[PDB]
């Protein structure tokens, strides 16, 4: 309980470095997600770009 | 102040209206395109 009260009013600082990593993969893991070995759609639009 | 707000303003939009969409029709315009059904009826070509 002493350690647990201890880091209180500083988890904010933990707390925005880890949602600041997340805004960054976020991004990109939505095509990883729903990721299939046989995908021609997704084979054509990376083509595309 | 008046120069400040002047300054200021251009600035703003150049960065929140116009390189946004900029950015949005070379990146990602094509993927929503390609993204939506039907493409055959999305480029059916004119009877002409």
């Amino acid at each position: 309980q002493q350690l647990t009260n201890h880091i209180r009013d500083t988890l904010p600082g933990l707390r925005n470095k880890l949602q600041s990593q997340l805004l960054s993969i976020e991004k990109e893991v939505e095509e990883y997600k729903n990721f299939r070995p046989d995908d021609p759609a997704r084979k054509t639009k990376a083509l595309l770009q | 102040v008046n120069k400040t707000v002047r300054d200021l303003m251009p600035k703003t939009i150049m960065h929140l209206m116009i390189n946004n969409t900029k950015e949005f029709i070379f990146s990602e315009l094509l993927a929503n395109l390609y993204s939506c059904g039907d493409q055959n009826t999305l480029m059916e070509e004119s009877a002409e």
